[PDB]
């Protein structure tokens, strides 16, 4: 996740650590929950080289490929779980990142519905970097602000 | 002046493998997996014959 | 004496079955306290929103889960927000004075 800013000194993109290692640690999590081992040593059941019986043969496949129905049933539908989890974790630190700014500003506010910001002012780039801080005040001249 | 909103946590609470993270201090929990049983054969409603 | 094949066979189906059924019940329950601390946050927002839509034009906002004002009122305000049943219109007025 990221910022980008317009003021009189400049322009060009930001990025901020907190909910970006936030997101990471998530998936990570996530990976490292899925991403490990099978702990359970499966055997050999059936034969390759010659002549398994012709009925369990049949059961067998019919087991394994069921197994393997659930199995690839559960694989397909784990990773679109998990997919649309994770875009379902990936969509929501923009409303704990997007609202926790808006919460902050909120006095100086009208609202455009970007992604993006207002202000009744200008001010310095010791504002912007502030946010990224989550160390941003309001309170000095609201006084002034009604007039505008 | 305000007021706050909030939650309930116990101050020792436990700890659930959630899906994208490992123990998390959770208020409270359940236990999906019994391991205590009765020692005995439970058979009542039934004629049993040992 | 079971025999050796099937029951190997068997110990190769009860231990993928045990696999299936471990990998369900942990993806399940870390699922499930996905969807449960996800049902546990989510009437948070329930919460705390359908509080910010009726104390809206007093309103700035400091984002900690908490409540801002223009004036001060007693408890009968307070004890009317866990009602669902507060009401703004009276002086507004004078809120553009504040
Ligand atoms: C079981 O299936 C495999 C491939 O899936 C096949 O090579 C084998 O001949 C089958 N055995 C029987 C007894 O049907
Ligand atoms: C932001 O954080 C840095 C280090 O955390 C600090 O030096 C700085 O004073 C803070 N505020 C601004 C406005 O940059
Ligand atoms: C937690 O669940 C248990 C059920 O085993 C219940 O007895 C208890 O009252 C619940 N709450 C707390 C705070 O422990
Ligand atoms: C099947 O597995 C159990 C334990 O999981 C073991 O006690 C038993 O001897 C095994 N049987 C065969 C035929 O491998
Ligand atoms: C809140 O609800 C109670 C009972 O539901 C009622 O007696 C009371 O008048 C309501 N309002 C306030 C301000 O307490």
């Amino acid at each position: 996740y990221g910022f980008r800013h317009q003021n009189a000194q400049g322009e060009g993109t930001a990025a901020d650590y907190k909910s970006t290692q936030s997101a990471i640690d998530q998936i990570t999590g996530k990976l490292n929950r899925l991403i490990a081992k099978t702990n359970q040593q499966f055997k050999l059941i059936d034969n390759e080289f010659n002549e398994v019986e012709k009925q369990i043969g049949n059961v067998i496949n019919w087991t394994r490929d069921s197994i393997t129905e659930v199995w690839s049933y559960n694989a397909e539908l784990l990773v679109a779980m998990e997919n649309q989890h994770t875009i379902d974790l990936a969509d929501s630190e923009m409303d704990k990142l997007y609202e926790r700014v808006k919460r902050q500003l909120r006095e100086n506010a009208e609202e455009d519905g970007t992604g993006c910001f207002e202000i009744f002012h200008k001010c310095d780039d010791d504002c912007m970097a502030s946010i990224r801080n989550n160390t941003y005040d309001h309170r000095k001249y609201r006084e002034e602000a009604m007039q505008n | 002046d305000k007021i706050c909103l909030g939650h309930h946590a116990v101050s020792n609470g436990t700890k659930v493998n959630t899906l994208t993270e490992r123990g998390v201090e959770v208020v409270n929990a359940t236990e999906t997996v019994e391991r205590t049983n009765t020692p005995r054969i439970c058979s009542k409603g039934k004629r049993t014959v040992d």
